[PDB]
């Protein structure tokens, strides 16, 4: 019958660094065995300093995406101040789970600044809990990008290795790297990447290509 | 004198003075004319800038209701425009339920009950306001009805509503109105408004002409009154 | 109104405006006219901020 | 509605230089049987953007009617100000998002096409909300059969003139008309500019059948 | 996912692990599991993470109000009652929650249990989870009600990474909070490993 | 303004029927209640029989719970009902919180429904004012009054109804901190205030005491007259 | 005449509200002032009876760890605002894990200090005076019963409130220190009082951003008296 | 008299004077100017305090990215159609995905206003909205009335003493259309100035100006981007 559900697939990462917060995104639009299109980023920026991926079922991601719009306005309308990075997290977790017993099919990733200025990664599920944690990859490509981002920047299961702080540019060829590696094994990534790059100093965008099948 | 403050109450001799006072409201407002022809209705409004505060294009009473129909009101402002939201979403309900133009007559009826409605109960008042309503058809002509703020809803070839409403349609029936198109009645409108109250109380007015019939193909649209500027170039040969 | 309370409207404001010396008058001289034919007022003001 | 009664089949729509074309059949057909065989399925909006649909003819019959009033009634706003297309693509998803959030979902896929202000606009509208823009749709079938010939010619160029963009969209009728169950010989190709919204009358395609003198 | 928690004679000792998986697919490793409630209350995770982390931020919501209405601090049966009652209005449509509410009392001690199933009970020992069984065994072995502290933090401390070693949906870091007569104080937060080297020999 | 509806403020900044509901209530039955340390101690005048009925169903000493007691002035059928309503709170509040009720919580409730039953339109104010008198946090003795507007107002002792300035005024000439209560001297205390009613008939006197523990006692006016005659025996030693 | 919430007058005005602001001045006095240290604050009980047990008559409640207020005129009014302010409050720190500011606390409250209506009940009889520390350092706030809500540097309510400013404008300045504003507070308290100034008649409510926690002063307040 | 207690009672000359009652219970405000060139429209208000201590009670209020209003009249019912002004363009915004155009805006205001002003049970709401906004023909200046009687102009002002701005108004409303923003705001404050009685002067802290432009968002401002705009005056004409 109708199915409420499908799956449209779709790829996000983020880093936490010292002082900034990178979340890039591959922009296929996939529908089983076809493809949409090869343009529609999952990066969104909502403030100067908070930027959110959306990934799962569209739709969802897109209505989503309007509601905290316009929660983030009503915030600023009501208390002169724009949200930090952690209430807009607990915002969408309250969110998530006021639809619980229908749920959103989508899975979350907000990066963006503290009030500190350092970098703060908040995960999420499709039902509404978070954690502050210094790295995700969200979608198809979660098992291909962790384990890898666990060798890179946790420094995991090495020996007489010593822990560097992960710079900028570092972070940026670890981000073009894993998403060459991880669209030469996917069937939903590829033909385009948006990155997103979160300093003290603003938004910056990036795009890179990909292989075109 | 009474006895007057309910609009459920009645007099020692019958009527409601709510709906008297409602009626002799709308007499302090703008003279408001019309008038139709034989292949169009034309509407006609005395408008008047307040002093040198307004924009001239701000808070027209030529409404415009559906695709074929307008309203050319009088009397309180606002009381009106909540009156043609409501006629706009009752020829929203014909436009949904039948799939084609609502019938003046029909349209007109409703009005009248909702008018009438309000004037009813005593939790309300009635209304303000005085309107008029034009149309046009293939199959049916022009029709032009007139609603007063009691809810008698009844057709006319030609109307006024403010002050002048004697004093137009003294000279209004002198038109030899069957013959005509509704473009030399154009110029007829802009000569009758023109007549009334040059300068005496008031400093200043402006003409808007609304326009509906044959020649808009069925359309209810102002006039492009700045072309042929048929008012003044004959408004200056009207003062003698 | 009437023509007699216009006209103390225009003593008023004459004397209102005397109230400052004023050589000729202003425009709410005539106003404070008004509200002293009336009784008089202040404004107090307040609820309208 | 849960089953559809009396479906239409794919509609193709790609942009070109100031334009968007669009162009789908005629064909009503219930279960496998042709019943409706002169059917309309391109509302022409105002003077800009343009509708087409698949799915069950009878919800576009619904979305016909709503979209007209609503066209109507800024019309009689007199304000000077019109919808663009983008706003009635944001309008019709979230239309069908409150829908299918019901659980009562309208068995639909809409296509919607612009040209506004210098610049055109192509957007679709599935019946899960799903919705995106794109150089050139194809739905149901043609999805799966005329969208490799529109991202073949806009790979190999990115622009496009009427006259190449009508050819095409013959030519990918054409293909539908040889491999389509659902498909018929008559369509109406629809067309805005900046001149207005264009409807042309039922054309039809010219095919080949040189292969059945083989074996 | 395996916690447990039992009371003794200096207090309350709560252990969990930080592993939460996805069916076969481990999402994170820092799964703080433990719901901080209030500055004298512990709530943590057992079974699901949204419906544990909801409705212990709605009962913290509810603790506080008490507080601010009747300048008293509130009880913990009082507490968890109002959970149970709370999670029980939506019973047999689908909640997973089968956490655990421990603090410190006028009575004293205080340690119930309280399930999505509404299985409210008081008692000294209590472990949740899918190898709940193994902590079950280890510290039904080591339970006494005189232990000392660094005696009852090892053998909180072993059972966890008894029950980690053996069931395959447990891991991560190890958390271990102690309820004082004051309030709550965060003892460790210890790995796996360490514990592998430190107590393989 | 004027005394029509409770809903229009004074010229002068006043509301007409919080304080003309307030005369019901001043002029009504007494009923006196003091805190001892250990026990606690009320009772109400004017049994005022009437020669021919039963009175044991005209009680105005009642209980919501085991801890905590009741009183009232003013009418009566609001004083009907609200202990009706009290008591399904005080259950209610056993429902969820498995406490003894605290004092504090009842009163809050009745002080908040009374308020919240005089803003509304046209509901005429409860014309009592209620003695809520009990001990539950480690056996600590509190009682607390109401009032027509609404507000619970936590004292040491108290007098209510008709004259009650005297009454009060004898509870301030008299009222030591010492010692301690010595139940004896609570008990020699409701003596004093029985004694220092507005009638005193010696028959009239009506008392009920809780000792943090137990449950109400009803005594018999033959204990109660050996008090008087030890009261009187005191005031024969004044001279 | 003037009888109603849904009349207005020839010159103005209610009349209703007019009434409000008549209803303030009946209450007890109470001075809150504004210092960069942090927002002190005091308020007289007018202490009744010995029986009258000086603890339970509530003028300084809490709203959150470092927002305090104080009440005016109607007590009732009073705890319905502060129970709807604790409420909300609360969903604030809910919903964001974080402290609602004080002018937003302000804000939600005075959203219905007017929304009287009895159909489609009364206005309230209360003044609030609202300290309290955001991210802008201390603040602090006073209300009315008509909710036109301002920002002031040091507010004096209820009764002989007019001298009350007075004598405050006459101290007051910007740059003020703690305990000189605390000693010039009660300064004001006593000559506005009746009575002896001393240990059970006044309260002092302090709010410090490094003293967060316990906005209240509890038998040192002895000590600042007699230092007087 | 008797006739002019309610909003229902019609009067025997027909002018129902509850209108009459909040049109001057709008008068009794602070003063405001609201006025437009073709390319920015500029708002400057008043504010006024209780006392000398206690800050200025603000007018100019934020709304929309190119809506913003000023107001005069009661605080209350001022924070009610703030919230329903606020909750319909964010209605929009989510529906259409558009910013509103503002006369749809200010239609459905008037059709807010319009139900209390004929049943009975609600009082009139007194009001003083001054309107900037953008639709897509330009800078728009609505102003309303509580008998919901809006109205467009190219320059208003609204409030107590406001007829000397108004004066000021007419004898450079042909003076306005050209100029860019700076001389604009000081034409703004040339009828605040007069706004005020001679015997004192407009200072920083009680005035607030907020300017939409064309491709400049609605921006607020107090005291520090008004001491720009400040100077750059002479005195009056003394």
């Amino acid at each position: 019958r109708f199915s409420p559900y499908v799956f449209n697939g779709g790829t996000i990462l983020a880093i936490a660094g010292e002082d900034f917060a990178i979340v890039a995104s591959d922009t296929r639009l996939s529908e089983g065995f076809s493809i949409h299109t090869r343009d529609s980023p999952k990066c969104y920026k909502l403030t100067d300093k908070t930027v959110i991926g959306c990934s799962g079922f569209h739709g969802d991601c897109l209505t989503l995406t309007k509601i905290i719009e316009a929660r983030l306005k009503m915030y600023k309308h009501s208390n002169n101040k724009a949200m930090t990075t952690g209430a807009i997290a607990a915002m969408l977790s309250t969110i998530l789970y006021s639809r619980r017993f229908f749920p959103y099919y989508v899975y979350n990733i907000i990066g963006g600044l503290d009030e500190e200025g350092k970098g703060a990664v908040y995960s999420f599920d499709p039902v509404g809990s978070y954690q502050r944690d210094s790295f995700k990859a969200g979608g198809s490509a979660s098992a291909m990008l962790q384990p890898l981002l666990d060798n890179q920047v946790g420094f995991k299961n090495m020996q007489n290795v010593e822990h560097v702080p992960l710079s900028l540019d570092r972070a940026m060829r670890l981000v073009k790297d894993v998403f060459i590696s991880a669209a030469e094994r996917d069937v939903y990534t590829g033909d385009a990447l948006r990155i997103c790059i979160v300093t003290k100093e603003g938004i910056r965008e990036e795009t890179v290509s990909l292989r075109k099948d | 004198t009474g006895y007057d403050l309910s609009a459920s109450t009645f007099s020692p001799d019958g009527r409601v003075f709510q709906v008297e006072y409602a009626m002799k409201a709308v007499e302090n407002s703008s003279t408001a004319i019309g008038i139709r022809c034989k292949d169009g209705v034309v509407f006609g409004v005395e408008k008047l800038v307040l002093s040198k505060l307004y924009e001239e294009g701000s808070n027209k009473r030529l409404f415009n209701v559906d695709r074929h129909v307008g309203m050319a009101v009088a009397g309180l402002l606002a009381d009106a425009r909540s009156l043609a939201d409501i006629a706009r979403e009752e020829a929203s309900n014909f436009r949904s339920n039948f799939g084609y133009n609502i019938p003046l007559k029909h349209l007109a009826d409703r009005v009248a009950m909702y008018v009438h409605a309000y004037t009813l109960y005593s939790a309300v008042r009635p209304f303000g306001c005085s309107f008029m309503l034009g149309s046009y058809s293939v199959n049916d002509g022009a029709q032009l009805y007139m609603i007063d703020p009691s809810g008698v809803s009844y057709g006319y070839w030609g109307c006024a509503i403010g002050k002048a409403r004697q004093a137009a349609k003294t000279e209004i029936e002198k038109l030899q109105m069957k013959e005509m198109t509704c473009r030399d009645i154009v110029k007829e409108v802009a000569k009758i408004i023109y007549i009334v109250h040059d300068e005496v109380k008031d400093k200043a007015f402006e003409l808007e002409l609304s326009w509906v019939g044959e020649l808009t193909n069925g359309r209810h649209e102002i006039v492009p009154k700045d072309i042929r500027e048929e008012a003044e170039k004959y408004a200056k040969e009207s003062l003698k | 109104f009437n023509g007699a309370q216009c006209k103390a409207v225009c003593v008023e404001a004459g004397m209102i405006a005397l109230r400052r010396g004023a050589t000729e008058l202003t425009h709410e001289d005539y106003m404070e006219g008004i509200l002293e034919v009336q009784a008089k007022k202040k404004a107090n003001l307040q609820y309208y901020a | 509605t849960q089953n559809p009664m009396v479906t239409g089949t794919s509609v193709l729509g790609v942009k070109f230089e100031g334009g968007v074309v669009i162009a789908a059949d005629m064909l009503g057909s219930y279960g496998s049987l042709a019943r409706f065989r002169n059917i309309s399925r391109i509302m022409r909006v105002n003077n800009s953007t343009m509708l087409g649909a698949s799915g069950d003819y009878a919800d576009f019959q619904y979305l016909k009617q709503v979209l007209g009033q609503m066209v109507i009634d800024e019309e009689l706003l007199g304000d000077g100000h019109s919808y663009s297309p983008r706003a009635i693509h944001s309008w019709l998803t979230r239309a069908m998002y409150s829908r299918r959030s019901k659980m009562n979902p309208l068995w639909n896929t809409m296509v919607i096409g612009g040209y506004a202000d210098g610049e055109s606009f192509l957007g679709y509208v599935d019946m899960l909300g799903v919705a995106y823009e794109a150089p050139s749709l194809a739905t149901g079938y043609g999805a799966y059969l005329a969208q490799p010939l529109l991202r073949e010619v806009l790979e190999k160029q990115p622009v496009l003139s009427q006259t190449e963009a009508r050819d095409l969209v013959e030519r990918c009728m054409r293909v539908l008309y040889y491999r389509d169950a659902r498909s018929y010989n008559r369509f109406q190709i629809a067309t805005v500019t900046e001149k207005g919204v264009e409807i042309e009358g039922p054309l039809s395609t010219e095919t080949n059948w040189d292969i059945a003198h083989m074996i | 996912t395996t916690t447990l928690a039992f009371k003794f004679r200096h207090g309350v000792i709560v252990a969990a692990d930080s592993r939460a998986t996805a069916g076969a697919y481990i999402a994170s490793q820092t799964v703080k599991k433990v719901i901080e409630i209030n500055p004298y209350l512990l709530g943590t995770m057992a079974g699901g993470a949204a419906d544990c982390s909801f409705w212990e931020r709605l009962l913290a919501r509810q603790c506080r109000i008490y507080e601010l209405r009747n300048k008293e601090r509130i009880s913990v049966a009082a507490a968890s009652k109002l959970l149970a009652n709370m999670v029980y209005q939506y019973k047999g449509m689908g909640l997973s929650m089968g956490t655990m509410i421990c603090g410190w009392d006028k009575r004293g001690p205080g340690l119930y249990y309280v399930d999505s199933e509404g299985n409210r009970i008081s008692g000294a020992t209590f472990s949740v989870g899918s190898g709940s069984v193994y902590a079950y065994g280890v510290m039904d072995r080591g339970y006494s009600y005189d232990l000392e502290v660094e005696q009852a933090y090892d053998l909180a401390r072993r059972a966890i990474y008894q029950a980690t070693y053996r069931d395959a949906y447990s891991g991560g870091a190890v958390n271990l909070y102690h309820v004082r007569e004051d309030g709550w104080i965060r003892v460790s937060s210890d790995n796996v490993a360490d514990l592998h080297e430190k107590y393989s020999g | 303004s004027y005394d029509r509806a409770i809903t229009v403020f004074s010229p002068d900044g006043h509301l007409f029927q919080v304080e003309y509901a307030q005369e019901a209530v001043k002029k009504g039955s007494t009923a006196v209640g003091v805190r001892g340390r250990d026990i606690v101690v009320l009772g109400v005048e004017k049994k005022s029989v009437a020669k021919l009925q039963d009175e044991r169903t005209v009680r105005k000493i009642c209980a919501l719970d085991d801890n905590v007691c009741m009183a009232f002035a003013g009418l009566t059928a609001d004083a009907r009902i609200v202990i009706n309503r009290a008591r399904v709170e005080c259950q209610s509040h056993r429902l969820t919180v498995e406490d003894p009720v605290t004092v504090e919580y009842i009163t809050r409730y009745i002080a908040s429904l009374k308020q919240r039953y005089t803003q509304s339109n046209g509901r005429r104010p409860f014309g009592i004012s209620a003695l809520i008198v009990g001990f539950d946090f480690d056996g600590t003795p509190r009682l607390y009054q109401t009032d027509p507007s609404g507000t619970y107002h936590a004292w040491k002792a108290n007098a209510i109804g008709r004259g009650a300035k005297s009454v009060r005024e004898f509870l301030e000439k008299n009222y030591t901190d010492e010692a301690i209560e010595t139940d004896d001297l609570t008990i020699k205390l409701v003596i004093k205030a029985l004694l220092e009613v507005v009638q005193s008939g010696g028959k009239n006197i009506e008392l009920a005491v809780m000792r943090r523990d137990q449950s109400l006692k009803i005594l018999n006016p033959e204990e109660i007259e050996k008090y008087v005659a030890e009261i009187e025996k005191e005031k024969e030693e004044n001279e | 005449y003037d009888r109603g919430v849904n009349t207005f007058s020839p010159e103005g005005r209610l009349f209703q509200v007019e009434y409000a602001i008549e209803a303030i001045k009946l209450g007890s006095t109470a001075i809150g002032i504004q210092t960069s240290e942090g927002v002190c604050l005091a308020v007289e009980k007018r202490i009744t009876s010995p029986l009258m047990e000086p603890s339970s008559i509530e003028k300084i409640v809490e709203i959150d760890a470092h927002i305090g207020c104080a009440m005016s005129g109607l007590i009732a009014d009073a705890k319905t605002l502060i129970d709807k302010a604790r409420v909300e409050t609360q969903n604030h720190w809910f919903t964001y894990n974080e402290t609602m500011t004080v002018e937003s606390v302000t804000q939600a409250v005075s959203n219905l200090a007017l929304q009287f209506g009895e159909e489609d009940s009364r206005p309230f009889g209360v003044a609030l005076l609202f300290g309290g520390v955001d991210e802008k350092g201390p603040q602090l706030f006073h209300m009315d019963p008509s909710g036109t809500f301002v920002q002031c540097d040091a507010r004096a309510i209820g009764s002989a409130s007019e001298g009350a400013q007075s004598s405050l404008q006459e101290v007051y300045h910007k740059s003020m220190t703690l305990k000189e504003a605390i000693k010039s507070s009660l300064i004001i308290l006593k000559q506005v009082m009746e009575e002896k100034l001393n240990a059970t008649n006044i309260e002092l409510a302090t709010v410090q951003p490094g003293q967060n926690f316990h906005m209240f002063t509890k038998e040192e307040l002895e000590e600042v008296i007699k230092d007087i | 008299n008797q006739y002019d207690n309610d909003v229902t009672v019609w009067s025997p000359q027909g002018r129902i004077h509850q209108i009459e009652y909040a049109m001057e219970a709008v008068k009794q405000g602070s003063a405001t100017v609201g006025l437009k060139s073709k390319t920015h429209a500029v708002l400057v208000a008043l504010k006024r305090a209780q006392s000398e201590l206690a800050a200025h009670q603000k007018k100019i209020l934020h709304v929309d990215n190119h809506i913003g209003i000023s107001i005069a009249g009661l605080t209350a019912d001022a924070r009610l159609l703030c919230n329903f002004m606020r909750q319909e363009c964010l209605d929009s915004r989510f529906v259409f995905d558009r910013p509103l155009p503002v006369s749809r805006l200010v239609s459905l205001i008037g059709s807010k206003t319009q139900i209390p002003t004929q049943r009975y049970g609600r009082r009139p709401y007194g009001v003083g909205l001054l309107i900037a906004g953008y639709d897509d023909m330009g800078p728009h200046i609505f102003q309303t009335c509580p008998s919901a009687n809006y109205f467009d102009c190219r320059a208003m002002s609204i409030g107590a003493r406001s007829q000397s701005a108004r004066t000021y108004l007419e004898r450079h409303m042909s003076e306005f259309m050209e100029c860019n923003l700076n001389e604009l705001v000081k034409h703004g404050l040339r009828a605040l100035r007069e706004t005020l009685p001679a015997e004192q002067d407009l200072t920083t802290k009680n005035v607030s100006i907020g300017i939409v432009g064309k491709d400049l968002e609605f921006t607020i401002y107090d005291d520090d981007d008004v001491s720009p705009f400040l100077e750059g005056l002479e005195e009056r004409p003394q």
